[PDB]
């Protein structure tokens, strides 16, 4: 029942994220050196 | 705000106007290039499209984006996406989200918008963005992170 300004705002801010965590992921898996 | 935030979104729109085969006049290493800052993150929006496309589907429709209510619709998206906070995956959606709303417009016969939504993009960057930006290692980190 969100509005569509909302309801879109919430679905980019957790793709965002998740987009986020997997660059971080990435990071943090591969500096050994 | 510094003038590589304008140049980030002339660049990062031009390059999604072009997937769609359009053409747009653009117009209205603790150093790096903004070349590279531009590529990283033409790659990064590429990658974000490839994997969630579906969400940006028919968003002038959803939005009932017309010339009139494009701003408000584009900040109230944006204001909400970034009210608990920033990082860089938001950033790269909050170009994806400006590029589609572009490329949708155009779709509809309302080029109109693609120079001022390049202006509201801009203005949110130096505005709103820009002090975390500076504060999490500037674009030359974003590389680091996504080049």
């Amino acid at each position: 029942d969100l509005r569509p300004e909302i309801r879109i705002a919430q679905e980019l801010r957790r793709i965002g994220d998740e987009f986020n965590e997997t660059y971080t992921r990435r990071v943090f898996a591969n500096d050994y050196r | 705000m510094s003038q590589s935030n304008r140049e980030l979104v002339v660049d990062f729109l031009s390059y999604k106007l072009s997937q769609k085969g359009y053409s747009w006049s653009q117009f209205s290493r603790e150093v790096i290039p903004m070349a590279a800052v531009k590529q990283a993150l033409r790659e990064a929006g590429d990658e974000f499209e490839l994997r969630y496309r579906r969400a940006f589907s028919d968003l002038t429709s959803q939005l009932h984006i017309t010339p009139g209510t494009a701003y408000q619709s584009f900040e109230q998206v944006v204001n909400e996406l970034f009210r608990d906070g920033v990082n860089w995956g938001r950033i790269v959606a909050f170009f994806s989200f400006g590029g589609a709303l572009c490329v949708e417009s155009v779709d509809k016969e309302m080029q109109v918008l693609v120079s001022r939504i390049a202006s509201w993009m801009a203005t949110y960057l130096n505005d709103h963005l820009e002090p975390w930006i500076q504060e999490n290692g500037g674009w030359d980190t974003f590389v680091d992170l996504y080049g």
